[PDB]
């Protein structure tokens, strides 16, 4: 699954957790079997303008 | 105390039984003995333990 969010919304990701992003658009199961993977990415998507 | 035994065997039961539905109140560890005031106070993740 491939989005992007706050830096600080990084900790909503994980399961079992609060949070408008978490539980609006986007929420993981209590089971969930898997790897959480993220990285900056300010020099690629951010833009001067 | 002619009958005393079968008044004891019924004392026994009397106290088992009285027992078995006290233990209902003792906490063993957790916040509280009323699942109620647990399942409300806490998230789906903590109150599960």
């Amino acid at each position: 699954d491939s989005f992007v969010i706050r830096g600080d919304e990084v900790r909503q990701i994980a399961p079992g957790q609060t949070g408008k992003i978490a539980d609006y658009n986007y929420k993981l199961p209590d089971d969930f079997t898997g790897c959480v993977i993220a990285w900056n990415s300010n020099n690629l998507d951010s833009k001067v303008g | 105390s002619a009958l005393g035994k079968l008044q004891d065997v019924v004392n026994q039961n009397a106290q088992a039984l009285n027992t078995l539905v006290k233990q209902l109140s003792s906490n063993f560890g957790a916040i509280s003995s009323v699942l109620n005031d647990i399942l409300s106070r806490l998230d789906k993740v903590e109150a599960e333990v």
